[PDB]
């Protein structure tokens, strides 16, 4: 642990980059969080949406 | 219901199609032609929808 500053920073970073990648994982109001899903379920007029 | 009736108040016939999508195994498909599967190179795949 005496190094803790060190490894803090190093830990700090990572969480940022993983909470990043989970936040792939939010659909912020869509219908669905993959993309791919929302391309093969709904044409350019609802999928722009 | 009768014949002279207004449109709004004429029978309809309605039929509710439920079907969950890229869930789970799926049974029911449209009309399409599965081509052979190629591995282990970069292809634009479409699996059951």
């Amino acid at each position: 642990s005496a190094l803790g500053k060190l490894q803090d920073v190093v830990n700090q970073n990572a969480q940022a980059l993983n909470t990043l990648v989970k936040q792939l994982s939010s659909n912020f109001g869509a219908i669905s969080s993959v993309l791919n899903d929302i391309l093969s379920r709904l044409d350019p007029p609802e999928a722009e949406v | 219901f009768q014949p002279t009736n207004g449109v709004g108040y004429q029978p309809y016939r309605v039929v509710v199609l439920s079907f969950e999508l890229l869930h789970a195994p799926a049974t029911v498909c449209g009309p399409k032609k599965s081509t052979n599967l190629v591995k282990n190179k970069c292809v634009n795949f479409n699996f059951n929808g």
